[PDB]
């Protein structure tokens, strides 16, 4: 609530001023390494999401599973990157 | 009360917002040995009004493309920039959101649409090729954006905002964790298109081809609030400001202080900078930054545990 | 505020039948980035915080963006949109038709949240879904060889 | 005073005003003429210093200054850009090359004036306009801008 | 005489220099400060219509006609200035005076034709033709830039004594 | 192998770094004297309310004011 | 985002100055050479005024050859200042332009106090120069000339090592020594590539054979390489003017044939 | 000389200040002279409620031993 | 000019050269 | 040094006469200066040229209202600057 009465008056705001401005003054998809990149940004992205938790399981009373978890995750990811970078990929 | 501190917070930012393109108009002038402008109003104060109604008044004209996809963009622009000004923690927020973070890191991420959505309504090849790239590297940027804050958090404790001046209170986390804020601070670079990594809507005239008047104006507004917003997450996050809770103002005041020099920062990057290419754009992020990125989140990991400096959750 | 979440429920149903009738590529990408935001909000309602935050930091802008961005790549031609629209009015009344007759014979708020267990200070969720790293460190592996799965597997699609 | 004539009179000035003190010009650059803006946008002559930008594309320009020859394959375009400019837009021609022939008036594929292809406000002369010329004649824009009425014509029709 | 612009071993000090500068942008930094150094210096634009850009004598600027101090028009219509106009922007066509003199009937300088060059300056006998120094006659109609003789001659009798101030700095150079 | 260290060093200066990190992440922890409380540092924090069992007898539970010396303590905390 | 291939179209800019010079007569058809490349006004009427003088057999008068390298040269730094500054704008970097605009401002105004135009002077005429320099420009051309350098040297500061420039420029637009001479480039592009060549030294004209220069060859021809040799063209010219301020003979500036 | 920038910014800076001394003193006012209580967990929420319940209306409004 | 000795200095310091010599400011 | 720059601008303020006098030198040039006046020509005008500033601003005129009762306080033109006076400003002679 508290925010939605903020929100509602940014939208006003915005509404207000485009509105203001109409009223007042009376194929070439070349580049699948756009799409490779953005294939690449939710497997980061994921991978982000998988990391997102770690605030929270850093007081998890186990910490060296965390830890090997935590490490594995990036390291992994990391290679998938590194292979990225052995073949033709992410050099666009 | 709660609608008056709704007006401050906004307003304010709002005028604020007005008075950085003329410090951006006079500070890249004295840079280039000129004066900038001066001559409408005092010291060129009533400057950013004066284009402000000329920008409204002149037509919007609609191009023989969408008419929604073309209005949305905009207005999505100028909400979510403003929006996000609503969880920053100035001495105390207006709305404190324990997972604060994580909504400016999603509220950012929503504007890459607006992008999309004007490059696609536009209907002309140039639109288009400009906005496909300006995904590309506003996304690409998130990536290290985010791991960035990640590594942050972890040594904070939680996705608050209010928390860091708790955890800044005896250092700023430029000291530990700088050769992240150097990595911030260019990906905020990227994320308000400036200069240095300003490709799209360059010389080459993206999304903003088509959009004149009201529509140039409000995303205009937002990326300007944004610069500022980008700003001031760095003033928070890395660069602590001294709080005392006694008088929460000097709080406010150092805030005031970083926040325009660091925003005065990527105004002195523009005029000194030449445009990176986009490749070259996307090889720093993808090549140099985030393996830096990801093998320092993993120190930030290792760092708590074996210094035994697990942070304090709430 | 009652029913809040019911109205929401009802927007999340709009939606999908905005994809449903498979509108434009990107037009319903929209769609999809609403209820997305809409589910966003739910989750957001029963006291969710992390979960729902997720979604709108992974689908919403992650996913859903990257798909219309291979949309303006491919599938970006065009040839009934609003016709489109205007069905997809006819079965919003239809929605209401059906929601009256459940109304007809059976109050939300009654309860949205089950047991508030008032006093607890570690009682949200992304403690859960902490657990990825203790007692659930499998549902996690197995997350993190898709991951790598995939980034081998996609270079031969495309290549 | 509440006449509404005077009320209106105030209120046209500061349409006038904020048009007249944030003019964004584009430069076409045809042939030389370019050169002596380039150097009014420099810093002797600071164009910004009076509200105009050094550069805009065509959907944010409020003028057009036409600098050098109109040659008659350009004389297409010309007229484009015109076209694909807001409703309040203005035309300064500079350079004796685009005000008339200029030296290539008798050419075969030269126009003879922008003026032929789109409506001028204000012609600054001379072959290179010196570059104070032309901020004389952006500044005479200014001053045509200030004396426009639009709204009591509309209030008085 | 040649000379190479760019024509051209790895130690830890060598190499640690060059990864610094790589890492910690230091070459980026040395950019910024040339900037900031200016900023402090005095900007070098002139208030323009408070200060003007300076110009000498020689400055060609707008067409006027002279007379002599008498007041008889300096022309005597030998038309050699419509002869070298590159631009065919003079026309002249004289008739004898009643008082049996020679003079022109109708002078019309096309300034939207002209070039500014300034050869009716060095081209005139009498130099009845002269590049006065004003610079700013910008004109809101196409028709108004079309100059006859009165408003040359009205021009000439605006601007004579700074023209005759200019000619008077600069004839011994000629 | 100096030289694909010093080159690799001088170009490309930020993969060196990269995995440098990588790796005193995936050490320091194994070699620290304070990995270890880590585990207990967070163990310790009380978050849910701490249950007392019945005393049916011979046990060595603090009884009574939690202040008994019995039990566990934290002064390995205190003044760490 | 990849250039298959690029066809330019060109004429947007004829304007006939080629069929229009037949129906003038050799003085009048002076001010047109200054059109033909504007940026460099009067180098470009060296070459007429040389081409009309050897047709005649005529030489100009040896103050007016020194005047023609003395402006000869400002020409060039005027020039190149356009050419580093304008490459940096489409590039993004703009301060450069407004640094460097200034300084030419300050030329542009030798033009003027020498011909009576900013630009499009008309000056050098076929039989030497106008007039002769007004009584005092030397010293002014001097005064700027002590200090141009600095001005040079600062661009340098933020472009020729930007960490960013060079990736923009360096390796694009390579072009081979054979190739460049094949489609007859003859500039500073087929210098940059290491071809030795310049007019001015292989054949010199007026009396840019009594100065001394150096070529600034290049190697590794791309667009960082020329730059590069533009920029120390700006640094040579300096050189060329020193000198020509500091022996330029007392004498008449046309030739004595009326 | 580079004077001038300054006007500018000043105006930036007061629009930055207001904002951070308004939101932290319309707390001040709006919670009866006591910063706005933070209930970031169950428990703080709890006590906030607990307190309300405990008396007047309003959290603010805190009766001490002397009740 | 007008450097005050202070501006000048950082003007000096930040440039990496005396400025002062070669100024922007022409004079008599 | 900083303090004696402090009192050359509040020596620039009380120069332009009053309060009232220097708001009409701010607002229609936007540049406070204080400099010997050269002349006045007989067209309401007024002159002053100041050694110490470079050479673009040396020279200024600060033009008046109603030089042919035109209303030109606000709308200043080039122009209304009198023939004789043109070279003066533009540097063309170095005699008044
Ligand atoms: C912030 C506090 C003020 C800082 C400051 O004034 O620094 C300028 C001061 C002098 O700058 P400068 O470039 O040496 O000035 C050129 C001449 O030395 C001095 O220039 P001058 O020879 O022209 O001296 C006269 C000058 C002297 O002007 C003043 O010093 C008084 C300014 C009063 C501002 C209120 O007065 C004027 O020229 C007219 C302008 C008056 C002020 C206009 C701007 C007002 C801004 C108001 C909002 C701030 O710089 C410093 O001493 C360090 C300041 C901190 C730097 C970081
Ligand atoms: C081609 O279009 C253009 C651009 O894109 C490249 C520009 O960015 C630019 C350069 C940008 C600038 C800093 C100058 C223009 C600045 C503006 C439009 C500022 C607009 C000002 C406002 C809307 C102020 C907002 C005020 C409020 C709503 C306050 C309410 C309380 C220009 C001039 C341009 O023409
Ligand atoms: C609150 C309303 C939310 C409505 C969500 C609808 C989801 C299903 C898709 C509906 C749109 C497609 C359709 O069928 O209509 C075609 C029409 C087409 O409109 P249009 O005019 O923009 O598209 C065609 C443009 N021309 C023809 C000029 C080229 O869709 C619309 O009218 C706009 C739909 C807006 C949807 C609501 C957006 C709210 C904010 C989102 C962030
Ligand atoms: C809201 C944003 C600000 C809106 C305009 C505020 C006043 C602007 C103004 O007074 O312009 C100056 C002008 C005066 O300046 P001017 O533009 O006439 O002359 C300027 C002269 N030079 C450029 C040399 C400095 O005031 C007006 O003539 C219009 C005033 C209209 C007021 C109507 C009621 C308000
Ligand atoms: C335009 C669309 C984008 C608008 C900007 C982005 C908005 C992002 C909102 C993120 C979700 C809200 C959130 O994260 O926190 C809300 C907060 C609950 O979190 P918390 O305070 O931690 O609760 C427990 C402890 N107090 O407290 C609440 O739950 C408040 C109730 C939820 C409010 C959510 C935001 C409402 C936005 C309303 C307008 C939406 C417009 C959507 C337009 C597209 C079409 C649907
Ligand atoms: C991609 C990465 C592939 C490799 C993943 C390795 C995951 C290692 C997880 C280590 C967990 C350490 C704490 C275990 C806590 C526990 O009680 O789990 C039960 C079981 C045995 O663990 P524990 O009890 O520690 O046994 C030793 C006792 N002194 O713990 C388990 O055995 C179950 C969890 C690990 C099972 C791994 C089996 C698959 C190995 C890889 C197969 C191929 C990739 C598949 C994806
Ligand atoms: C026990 C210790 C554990 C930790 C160990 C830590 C080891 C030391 C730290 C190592 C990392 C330090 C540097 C981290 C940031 C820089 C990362 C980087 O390499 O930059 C990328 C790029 C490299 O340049 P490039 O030549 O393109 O690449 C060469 C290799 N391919 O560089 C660039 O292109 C930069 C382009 C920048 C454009 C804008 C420049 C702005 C400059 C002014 C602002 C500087 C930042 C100000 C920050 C203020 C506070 C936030
Ligand atoms: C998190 C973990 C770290 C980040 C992982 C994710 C990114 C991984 C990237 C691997 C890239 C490997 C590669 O092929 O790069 C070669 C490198 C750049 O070459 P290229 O991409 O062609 O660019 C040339 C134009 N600049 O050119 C090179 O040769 C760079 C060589 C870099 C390695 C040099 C040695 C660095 C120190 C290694 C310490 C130990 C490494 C870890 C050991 C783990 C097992 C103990
Ligand atoms: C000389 O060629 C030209 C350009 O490129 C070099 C320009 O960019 C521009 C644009 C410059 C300005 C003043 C906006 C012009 C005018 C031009 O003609
Ligand atoms: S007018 Fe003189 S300068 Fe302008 S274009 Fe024609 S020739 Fe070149
Ligand atoms: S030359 Fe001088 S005198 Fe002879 S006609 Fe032309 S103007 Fe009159």
């Amino acid at each position: 609530m508290n925010l939605y009465t903020v929100i509602f008056i940014n939208i006003l705001l915005s509404l207000t001023l485009i509105l203001v401005a109409f009223w007042l003054p009376q194929r070439l998809p070349f580049s699948m390494k756009f799409f490779l990149v953005a294939i690449t940004f939710l497997l980061f992205d994921l991978e982000i999401a998988l990391l997102l938790p770690l605030p929270w399981a850093i007081q998890t009373i186990k910490t060296s599973t965390m830890m090997i978890m935590a490490f594995i995750l990036v390291t992994i990811l990391s290679l998938g990157l590194a292979y990225e970078w052995t073949q033709k990929g992410l050099e666009w | 009360m709660f609608f008056i501190n709704i007006l401050t917070l906004l307003v304010p930012i709002l005028i604020a917002m007005a008075f950085l393109t003329l410090v951006e108009r006079k500070i890249l002038g004295y840079m280039q040995l000129r004066k900038g402008p001066n001559i409408v109003g005092p010291y060129g104060i009533l400057q950013p009004f004066a284009d402000a109604m000329k920008l409204f008044m002149k037509e919007p004209m609609r191009p023989l493309t969408s008419m929604s996809l073309f209005i949305i963009a905009p207005t999505l622009s100028l909400t979510l920039a403003l929006s996000l000004w609503v969880p920053l923690p100035m001495p105390h927020p207006l709305i404190n959101l324990n997972l604060g973070i994580l909504f400016i890191l999603a509220t950012s991420s929503l504007s890459v649409y607006s992008i999309l959505w004007s490059g696609w309504a536009s209907n002309s090849k140039y639109s288009l090729f400009g906005a496909l790239r300006a995904v590309a590297q506003t996304i690409s940027y998130e990536v290290t954006m985010a791991i960035i804050l990640l590594s942050v958090l972890l040594m904070n404790g939680s996705y608050s905002l209010q928390t860091l001046i708790t955890t800044q209170e005896h250092m700023w986390l430029l000291l530990p964790a700088w050769p992240m804020a150097m990595m911030w601070f260019i990906s905020t670079l990227a994320e308000t298109n400036r200069a240095p990594f300003d490709l799209t809507e360059g010389e080459s005239e993206g999304f903003n081809v088509e959009y004149a008047a009201g529509p140039f104006a409000l995303f205009f507004m937002a990326e300007y609030t944004n610069i500022i917003l980008m700003n001031a997450l760095t003033t928070i996050i890395f660069l602590g400001p001294l709080y005392y809770i006694n008088l929460p103002e000097l709080y406010s005041t150092n805030f005031m202080m970083e926040a325009l020099l660091l925003s005065s920062t990527f105004l002195w990057i523009r005029a000194s900078y030449p445009r990176f290419r986009y490749d070259q754009l996307m090889h720093l992020l993808w090549k140099n930054f985030l393996p830096l990125t990801l093998a320092l989140c993993m120190w930030h990991i290792s760092l708590p545990i074996f210094t035994a400096g697990v942070p304090p959750y709430m | 505020m009652n029913n809040y979440i019911f109205v929401l429920s009802s927007l999340f149903l709009v939606g999908c039948l905005g994809l449903a009738l498979k509108p434009s590529p990107i037009y319903g990408g929209l769609g999809l980035i609403v209820s997305g935001f809409v589910g966003c909000l739910m989750v957001l309602g029963f006291g969710g915080s992390f979960l729902g935050l997720m979604v709108f930091l992974i689908y919403l802008g992650g996913m859903l963006v990257v798909f219309g961005y291979t949309t303006a790549m491919a599938t970006e031609e065009y040839p009934s949109n609003w016709l489109i629209l205007g069905f997809l009015v006819l079965g919003v009344i239809m929605e209401v038709f059906l929601i009256c007759v459940l109304n007809y014979y059976d109050g939300l708020g009654d309860w949205l949240m089950y047991e508030v267990d008032d006093v607890g200070v570690m009682l949200e969720g992304g403690i859960g879904v902490a657990a990825m790293y203790s007692c659930a460190t499998w549902m996690m592996v197995v997350a993190g060889w898709s991951l790598f799965a995939g980034i081998f597997i996609i270079i031969e699609i495309t290549r | 005073r509440s006449r509404a004539e005077y009320v209106v009179t105030k209120l046209d000035d500061l349409i006038n005003w904020a048009r007249r003190s944030s003019l964004w010009p584009m430069t076409f650059g045809l042939a030389c003429c370019a050169v002596e803006m380039m150097h009014m946008a420099a810093p002797r002559y600071d164009m910004d210093r009076f509200g105009v930008v050094f550069r805009a594309s065509p959907r944010q320009a409020d003028v057009m200054i036409v600098a050098g020859t109109l040659t008659n394959k350009m004389a297409p375009a010309l007229r484009k850009v015109y076209d694909q400019m807001p409703e309040p837009r203005y035309v300064v021609s500079m350079g004796s090359c685009a005000n008339g022939g200029g030296y290539y008036h008798y050419s075969y594929s030269v126009v003879r004036g922008c003026d032929r292809i789109v409506p001028v406000d204000i012609y600054v002369p001379g072959c290179p306009p010196t570059a104070e010329a032309l901020l004389y004649g952006i500044l005479q824009l200014q001053r045509k801008i200030k004396r426009e009425q639009k709204l009591k014509i509309w209030y008085r029709r | 005489t040649y000379k190479y612009v760019n024509k051209k071993e790895v130690d830890m000090k060598s190499a640690t220099d060059n990864a610094a500068r790589i890492l910690m942008w230091t070459e980026l930094i040395r950019g910024l400060g040339m900037t900031l150094s200016y900023l402090f210096r005095e900007p070098a634009t002139i208030n323009y219509p408070f200060e003007k850009g300076p110009l000498s004598p020689r400055f060609r600027g707008e067409h006027a006609l002279r007379r002599y101090p008498s007041g008889e028009e300096r022309c005597i219509a030998c038309k050699l200035c419509e002869a070298i106009c590159p631009a065919q922007a003079i026309t002249i066509e004289a008739e004898p005076r009643a008082d049996g003199s020679r003079r022109t009937t109708r002078y019309d300088i096309d300034m939207t034709k002209c070039i500014y060059c300034g050869f009716c300056q060095e081209a005139c006998p009498v130099d009845a033709i002269v590049e006065g120094p004003n610079f700013e006659f910008s004109t809101e109609t196409h028709e108004e830039l079309l100059y006859n003789k009165e408003k040359l001659l009205n021009n000439g009798d605006k601007w004579e004594a700074e023209i005759a101030a200019n000619i008077q700095a600069d004839y011994l150079y000629r | 192998i100096s030289a694909f260290l010093k080159n690799a060093w001088a170009k490309e200066p930020v993969l060196v770094v990269s995995f440098s990190v990588w790796g005193l992440a995936i050490i320091m922890p194994m070699i620290s004297p304070y990995t270890k409380y880590a585990s207990m540092i967070n163990k310790a924090t009380p978050y849910n309310y701490p249950v007392p069992v019945r005393d049916d007898g011979n046990m060595p539970d603090v009884p009574s004011h939690p202040q008994d010396p019995l039990g566990p303590s934290l002064d390995w905390l205190k003044n760490l | 985002e990849m250039v298959r291939k690029c066809d330019p179209h060109i004429g947007l800019l004829h304007r006939g100055t080629e069929k229009l010079i037949e129906y003038k007569t050799y003085l009048q058809a002076l001010p047109y050479f200054d059109r033909l490349d504007y940026v460099s006004m009067m180098c470009n009427e060296q070459a007429y005024s040389i081409a009309v003088e050897k047709l005649l057999n005529i030489q100009p008068p040896p103050r007016a050859q020194w005047i023609r390298v003395l402006f000869g040269e400002i020409t060039r730094i005027l020039n190149h200042i356009m050419a580093v500054t304008t490459h940096a704008l489409d590039i993004g970097a703009m301060t450069p332009f407004f640094w460097m605009f200034e300084e030419r401002e300050k030329m542009f105004e030798f033009y003027e106090r020498v011909s009576g135009a900013r630009m499009h002077a008309a000056y050098i005429r076929p039989g030497g120069v106008h007039q002769d320099l007004p009584l005092g420009l030397l010293d002014d051309i001097y005064e700027f000339s002590k200090n141009f350098s600095l001005r040079i040297d600062e661009v340098e500061e933020m472009l020729t090592n930007n960490r960013i420039w060079r990736n923009r420029t360096v390796d694009i637009g390579v072009v081979t020594a054979e190739d460049a001479l094949n489609y007859g480039f003859s500039g500073v592009m087929l210098r940059g590539s290491g071809i030795q060549w310049d007019l001015r030294k292989t054949q010199p004209y007026d009396v840019y054979d009594q100065v001394e220069f150096d070529v600034p060859i290049g190697s590794r021809g791309d667009c960082y390489d020329r730059y590069l040799c533009r920029v120390e063209e700006m640094r040579q010219s300096l050189r060329i003017i020193e000198q020509c301020l500091n022996k330029m003979p007392p004498g008449e500036i046309k030739v004595d044939d009326a | 000389m580079w004077f001038e920038i300054l006007p500018g910014l000043a105006i930036m800076g007061v629009c930055l200040v207001i904002p951070g001394v308004s939101t932290a003193y319309i707390h001040k006012f709006t919670n009866g002279g006591k910063e706005k209580r933070v209930a970031r967990v169950q428990y703080q929420w709890y006590l906030m409620e607990r307190d309300r319940r405990i008396s007047g209306v309003n959290r603010y409004y805190v009766s001490k031993g002397l009740e | 000019a007008s450097a005050t000795r202070v501006i000048q200095k950082l003007r000096n310091w930040a440039s990496g050269q005396d400025l002062q010599a070669k100024l922007q400011l022409r004079y008599q | 040094e900083l303090v004696e720059v402090l009192k050359r601008g509040v020596q620039q303020v009380t120069g332009h006469g009053g309060l009232r006098g220097l708001l009409r030198v701010f607002f229609r040039a936007n540049d406070i200066r204080i400099g010997t006046l050269v002349g006045e020509d007989k067209y309401g005008n007024k002159y002053y040229e100041d050694n110490k500033q470079f050479f673009g601003r040396h020279r200024w005129v600060i033009y008046t209202t109603e030089m042919n009762g035109k209303n030109t306080f606000w709308d200043v033109d080039g122009s209304m600057v009198p023939p004789e006076w043109h070279r003066w400003l533009h540097c063309m002679t170095d005699d008044p």
